[PDB]
RNA sequence: GUAGGGGAGCGUUCAGUCCGCGGAGAAGCCAUACCGGAAGGAGUGGUGGAGCCGACUGAAGUGCGGAUGCCGGCAUGAGU
RNA sequence: AAAGGUGAAAAGAACCCCGGGAGGGGAGUGAAAGAGAACCUGAAACCGUGGACUUACAAGCAGUCAUGGCACCUUAUGCGUGUUAUGGCGUGCCUAUUGAAGCAUGAGCCGGCGACUUAGACCUGACGUGCGAGCUUAAGUUGAAAAACGGAGGCGGAGC
């Protein structure tokens, strides 16, 4: 094992078939919804789904997919008639505060959240 | 019990108050209330004319407790810790 | 009651303080002493006067949740202090039998085992340094103690630098905070040692 | 010199927070509701230490005339002979008697009913 | 090398009566100091005062500040110290001086 | 046992003195069933990546749940 | 007003892949990229994903004590630790009050900020030290990686 220090320099930290679009422009919660039937699905029912769900998080979603597909085959030299969503979610990016005017005077703070899609593809193994 | 029990056991190591006498052996006698060690049913005084031996084991202190008091609006808030001394005592007796 | 070095073989004089030493008052000097070397500089804008700050705000009732005068306040990130340091001394006047009873005392204490009276440095040459360690050398003076050498002679002084080692006091400007902080005191110059009044 | 707070509150703020384990919502969560809970925690720990001691000793006692009147007596009258028949000191574990041991439980029913009739 | 106490500097105890700590107010909580109200607050209210049994009592008065003579007993002079000599100098030199009375 | 009076101490920063520790891993953070009568304090592991415990004495901008408290971040109402 | 921080050195990431891009994954650099330019640590509130135990006849200041069920053994197998079912008990906190769960006040939550101080040759008391029928110096002067000098004056000493 030897200490921290070496293991660093040993052991380089590895991201089989894992996927990220930061800073996306749009809600979490929004977002969720369309992620929450791509999960568990195998990546070409994801592709095929995605192409159909008629909600605008589908882009950006159908996107990190099929950067977590190229990711798992040119990078880790996995099989794509093997590949499935193992795991995606949705996690808040930093907010883009904005300030509406509202009647009589007072202001109000529009709150224009963003996203971080990561979407980790992995080969099925039933055996 | 109360300290300084009784009744038919099987030879147990149990955990009691404390007994003054330090370390192993110590020895201790105790009255006996009640006992079936032989089938034979006889409890109070009738049992005095029995005595179990019992071997002292070890010296000890109980897990910490917190004693926590508390009263509304009276600002009254009291944290003190406790544990209770006690003798582990193995049986042998008639 | 103790022997010189080098120049002579006198000493045997000094009334020494009674009984084995009190520290209490060893202490209540070694304070002193270090309260007057304190320069009280407490950078502090305590009032919500000094702060940078204007003098009204939104209305004492209507504002609808607040009650506030200004942005200057303790209550207020950015304001003043409440009672924060301001510039001060905490110097004062040790009564001066306590002063004379004290380094009398402090001597006193190296007076049983890391005490040394040295009439003139013959050993020493120009200032060199490497002499003064030849010097301490051949008087037990290894480098393993702090020394504190009380010399009125300039170029013994100079002589004078070296670590864990040696710290050096002129004319007899002696003092109980400096005899205390050493392991062994080299109280050299015979002047302010033996013969008073 | 300048005494800040740093790490003095957040070190006494995490020990309550620990204290609250298994708590609802906010009461394992923010420290003014955990320790709030703990206030009212405090009277509850310190009364149940005492009333625990009222709770047993009934239970026992329930077992007890659960024995009694299974041959044909009662709690009330079956501890008057054994106090009657002084020798029976008992008093603690006469249920456990009465619960593992009924051939045994039965001789102290007998030896009650003499030393009362 | 070994862990050492060591006399001097860091020996240097208190005086086992010397100095006690200041007042904090917080002993428990249960301390939100002062009364509980109107005698709670800014500096003022006072301690005197002008009707407090002063105003009711009476005198105009008259002060002077005459001749304040400084005392010398038989008792100095008489038992001990045998005639050092009084005079004008050496009646300071004894210990029974003011200059100005 | 409320106001209040009295006593003994825990903790933080800074200082002086002593004893040490640290890139073969400092502080800080995270987890923990151990210890102490309390404030509290250790052991171990994890993270961090360069400073720092312990003891004695000195000094304070020294301990927060509240103040329609101040600053900041983030929730609810609501996918309305 | 608010705003600080890559790395020892820019060696600031050529080249390949998904994507209009953004963003990412690799390759390489580096001790570390568990430092990548939204660059030291990175708490907490708050948002998720995964796993354990659980929950659709239940009346709930949300705990507490007791017991049973499941689960886990790194201060840890006599014990515990986490969770759960049922039973008993159980009127948030602060403030203000004769009287607060109160349908009286305050507070969305967390982090940090935030309230008995300082001055004075002032008065009075405790404790401690130094001298002691005596006790002290102030301004200042001289030294100062340091303290000495300075009795002008102040207090006790007699009261009416
Ligand atoms: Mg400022
Ligand atoms: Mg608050
Ligand atoms: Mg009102």
């Amino acid at each position: 094992f030897r200490n921290k220090k070496q293991r660093k320099q040993q052991v380089k930290l590895r991201k089989p078939g894992f996927a990220v679009a930061k800073y996306v422009r749009m809600s979490p919660r929004k977002v969720r919804l369309v992620v929450d039937v791509i999960r568990g699905k195998s990546v070409q029912d994801a592709e095929d789904l995605l192409r159909f769900i008629p909600r605008s998080a589908s882009e950006p979603v159908a996107k990190v997919l099929n950067s977590a597909k190229a990711n798992a085959l040119h990078n880790d030299e996995m099989l794509e008639d093997r590949l499935f969503v193992k795991e995606a979610y949705v996690d808040a990016g930093p907010t883009l505060k904005r300030l509406i005017p509202r009647a009589r005077g007072s202001a109000n703070i529009i709150k224009k959240r963003t996203s971080h899609i990561t979407i980790i593809v992995a080969e099925k193994g039933n055996k | 019990i109360q300290t300084g029990g009784k009744q038919y056991r099987v030879s147990e190591g149990d955990v009691i108050r404390v007994e003054s006498l330090q370390g192993e052996a110590g020895d201790k006698v105790e009255l006996k209330a009640l006992f079936v060690g032989g089938e034979q049913t006889v409890f109070g005084e009738d049992a005095g004319k029995y005595t179990v031996q019992a071997e002292v084991v070890e010296h000890g202190r109980g897990k910490k407790i917190y004693i926590r008091k508390y009263k509304s609006g009276v600002q009254y808030r009291r944290r003190t810790g406790h544990r209770q001394n006690f003798t582990a005592i193995k049986i042998l007796g008639i | 009651a103790q022997i010189n070095v080098i120049g002579q073989n006198g000493g045997r004089t000094i009334e020494l303080p009674l009984p084995e030493v009190n520290s209490g008052v060893l202490h209540e000097v070694v304070t002193w002493q270090l309260a007057s070397r304190r320069r009280g500089t407490a950078s502090t804008r305590t009032r919500a006067q000094v702060s940078k700050t204007g003098r009204k705000m939104y209305g004492q009732k209507g504002t609808g949740n607040a009650r506030h005068g200004d942005r200057s306040v303790p209550t207020f990130v950015g304001g003043g202090v409440a009672f924060g340091p301001k510039p001060r001394s905490y110097d004062y006047t040790l009564p001066r039998q306590v002063r004379q009873l004290g380094l009398a005392m402090a001597i006193a204490s190296r007076q049983e085992g890391g005490k040394l009276v040295a009439v003139d440095g013959f050993d020493i040459a120009d200032a060199k340094t490497k002499n003064f360690i030849s010097w301490a050398k051949q008087n037990g003076l290894d480098g393993t103690e702090k020394v504190l050498l009380v010399t009125d002679d300039e170029n013994t002084r100079r002589a004078a630098r070296n670590v864990s080692w040696v710290s050096v006091l002129p004319v007899a400007g002696v003092n109980v905070y400096d005899i205390l902080r050493h392991d062994r005191l080299v109280i050299d110059a015979a002047a302010l040692e033996i013969v008073e009044e | 010199p300048r005494a800040k707070t740093g790490i003095v509150r957040r070190r006494r703020h995490k020990k309550v927070l620990k204290r609250a384990k298994g708590f609802w919502g906010s009461r394992s969560k923010q420290y003014r509701n955990a320790f709030q809970t703990l206030l009212n925690a405090a009277t509850y720990e310190y009364r149940d230490r005492r009333n625990k001691k009222r709770d047993f000793r009934r239970l026992w006692i329930q077992r007890i005339n659960a024995g009694a009147r299974l041959h044909g007596m009662n709690y009330s009258t079956f501890i008057n002979g054994l106090k009657r028949a002084n020798i029976d000191l008992n008093r603690k574990v006469l249920a456990d008697i009465a619960a593992r041991e009924p051939e045994a439980f039965k001789a102290l029913v007998d030896a009650s009913r003499n030393a009362r009739q | 090398h070994d862990l050492k106490p060591t006399p001097g500097s860091r020996k240097d105890r208190k005086r086992v009566g010397r100095g006690p700590g200041g007042t904090d107010k917080t002993a428990g909580r249960g301390h939100k100091g002062q009364k509980s109200r109107s005698g709670a607050g800014k500096g003022a209210f006072f301690e005197g005062g002008r009707s407090r049994l002063i105003a009711r009592l009476p005198k105009r008065g008259f002060n002077n500040v005459g001749t304040t003579y400084e005392v010398v007993k038989l008792s100095q002079l008489q038992d001990l110290e045998d005639t050092t000599f009084d005079r004008d100098t050496l009646e300071a030199y004894r210990l029974v001086r003011r200059k100005n009375r």
